[PDB]
């Protein structure tokens, strides 16, 4: 992507929010056990085995 | 967040090769540097703004 | 119930350590390897620096992790 | 089921696997864990 | 007795050695070919590093 | 002394042939060398010898 | 003088604030929340040191 | 051409001494491990000068 | 306006004029924004079953839950109204001040 | 190993180690001539770390930090009490613990 903006005399940032999907599933098989599993599709979350 | 130097008018960005599945859309805005805390940082002895 | 898969593989063969290695040490009779081997009033400069270099490093024989070095003989300081 | 174990009986389940997901390149599994004694492995080894 | 107020500075030196970040699941030396290196996630997919 | 005729021995460092066991044959062995002073000399102050 | 790129007498390692590793511009490599500051490796906390 | 170690010791003699003392020389000279270089050995007391 | 720099009371000084200092309000954020640590995996919140301390809250530096809560509050309900339970009172400017 | 690329095995990156892919014969020769002509430094012996059942893929910390639940003071000594917790699917080696 290429943006062109008007000049400013202060340092600034362009914040680009890449809108994605962001879902969390919560599961509880037994008392006192919480197990959550997360996901973001267009920008996947951490790697693993 | 991508930095923009002072008096600069051209801001190129890049994302290296990856999968765009179920991507939804873009959204963007511009803000001053000295009015945004450093991402994911505990304490910033330079953030002098309120 | 075989735990060989957990071990590092040295090539089609698990790297199973010796079973005879479980710790035991007390005051006397228990000795372990890697012993304590080691404004100048005197200006020699040379051997001095060299000696300081020697002082910060090491050498012995059961240091056989990896390789001893090419052609051989078996020696002491066991 | 309910072997005495060692004075406090414990239940025993083999297909009690609840969290079927495993973290591949995409997923990111948060805190979890249901302690269950595997019938053959855990109990016999115990 | 007459000692001025003190402020403590700390720094370290580590020369001649190179820092290392082993591409392993638990930062160990379990093998020459670290398991993460042969994990199926990186077997047949393209990745980019920043 | 300032002027010194030297006699030295240089090893072979390339990993492919450093420990090769050369079987019988008649092979051609060719290599280059550097005549640049600054690189083939070391000085305490590092001053430009050229 | 000495040539750290060749003789390996690295001497500037004292300096190094922090290092962050990111794959696909999305995921931090030790991203399973392993370290104390799992976002990135911190060589030396400057003054903060809580 | 029959000199070694930048000192007036012939190559054949150096080879003979090294072979007799540490069986080193048919596979590239190297500093023998200290546990072979006893005090009444050859290498420990080999001191070239110029 | 200080007519002269000469310290101590003198004839010139009596002409000095005063001006009230600028206003400056101070309070907590719109929703106590920043009071609770969010999206910093260093000091991340934790909520786990006491049997197994593996926390089920796994934040990221990419998420911005503060702005997300702002937008959600804007969406699911009115916003001009004020709720004093959690300082819920969105910031805004005087339109006659922003545009003359 | 299923996902072992054959180019690796041919290039002795993973698979059989030096003592096995070589002909029996060279092996013996080498063992005999150890004393005089070394030949152990010229072949490669691959080493492979294990993959499964050694490291937890789920999000888990490495250096846990416990805070003092209660503390007492006196003119000469003071007391600190911690509620050390070790959740399931974990093992703690006390040697690492340090105040």
């Amino acid at each position: 992507m290429t943006f062109e903006v008007d000049p400013m005399d202060e340092p600034t940032l362009l914040y680009v929010l890449f809108e994605v999907f962001d879902v969390v599933r919560v599961h509880r098989p037994h008392r006192g056990v919480i197990e959550t599993v997360y996901l973001r599709t267009p920008f996947s979350a951490g790697n693993a085995t | 967040l991508y930095p923009i130097p002072a008096n600069a008018t051209n801001v190129p960005i890049s994302i290296p090769s990856r999968n765009w599945a179920a991507f939804r859309g873009w959204a963007f805005t511009r803000l001053k540097t000295k009015e945004t805390p450093s991402l994911g940082s505990g304490y910033d002895p330079y953030y002098t703004y309120s | 119930i075989n735990f060989a898969s957990l071990a590092p593989r040295h090539g089609s063969r698990p790297f199973m350590g010796n079973w005879q290695d479980i710790g035991t040490s007390n005051m006397s009779g228990g000795a372990f390897s890697w012993g304590s081997l080691w404004k100048a009033w005197n200006s020699s400069t040379g051997q001095m620096l060299r000696d300081k270099l020697k002082e910060q490093n090491f050498q012995q024989k059961v240091v056989d992790g990896l390789a001893s070095g090419i052609s051989g003989v078996v020696d002491l300081a066991n | 089921l309910t072997i005495r174990g060692r004075g406090i009986q414990l239940n025993d389940e083999s297909v009690s696997s609840s969290l079927g997901l495993r973290p591949d390149g995409t997923f990111q599994i948060g805190g979890a864990g249901r302690p269950s004694f595997t019938p053959r492995q855990a109990i016999l080894t115990l | 007795k007459t000692a001025v107020d003190s402020i403590t500075q700390k720094k370290f030196l580590c020369d001649r050695t190179l820092w290392r970040i082993p591409f392993s699941s638990n930062f160990m030396s379990m093998g020459a070919l670290t398991d993460l290196g042969q994990n199926l996630l990186y077997a047949n997919s393209a990745h980019a590093l920043d | 002394g300032r002027y010194v005729p030297f006699h030295i021995q240089v090893p072979q460092k390339f990993f492919a042939i450093k420990n090769l066991l050369l079987l019988p044959g008649s092979y051609t062995y060719e290599w280059n060398f550097r005549k640049d002073v600054n690189m083939v000399l070391q000085s305490s102050l590092g001053n430009d010898l050229r | 003088g000495s040539i750290p790129y060749l003789d390996g007498t690295f001497y500037l390692n004292h300096t190094f604030k922090k290092v962050a590793i990111t794959f696909d511009s999305s995921v931090s490599w030790p991203g399973n929340d392993r370290l104390l500051t799992p976002n990135e490796f911190e060589i030396k906390r400057s003054v903060d040191g809580e | 051409g029959y000199n070694v170690a930048q000192c007036n010791m012939t190559k054949d003699w150096f080879l003979v001494q090294m072979l007799a003392n540490y069986n080193i020389g048919y596979q590239g000279f190297y500093i023998p491990e200290s546990y072979k270089d006893r005090m009444y050995s050859f290498f420990r007391n080999f001191q070239p000068m110029s | 306006y200080m007519p002269t720099i000469k310290e101590g009371n003198s004839r010139e000084l009596m002409g000095q004029q005063s001006m009230p200092n600028r206003p400056n309000y101070i309070a907590f954020r719109d929703n106590f924004i920043g009071l609770m640590y969010y999206n910093s995996t260093g000091n991340m919140g934790v909520l786990a079953g006491q049997a197994s301390q593996l926390n089920a809250v796994v934040d990221l530096q990419d998420r911005n839950t503060e702005l997300s809560y702002q937008l959600l509050l804007d969406s699911i309900g009115d916003r001009t109204r004020y709720f004093s339970m959690w300082n819920q009172a969105v910031d805004s400017y005087d339109p006659d001040v922003r545009i003359i | 190993t299923p996902s072992m690329m054959p180019q690796w095995s041919y290039m002795h990156i993973s698979g059989q180690d030096a003592s096995e892919y070589l002909s029996p014969g060279l092996v013996q020769f080498a063992r005999a001539t150890e004393t005089y002509f070394s030949l152990n430094n010229k072949f490669r012996n691959p080493t492979v770390a294990p993959t499964h059942d050694v490291t937890t893929d789920r999000s888990q910390r490495l250096t846990l930090r416990f805070i003092p639940v209660d503390r007492e003071d006196t003119a000469y000594s003071y007391k600190a009490r911690f509620t050390l917790a070790v959740g399931d699917n974990r093992v703690l080696d006390m040697a690492s613990t340090y105040f």
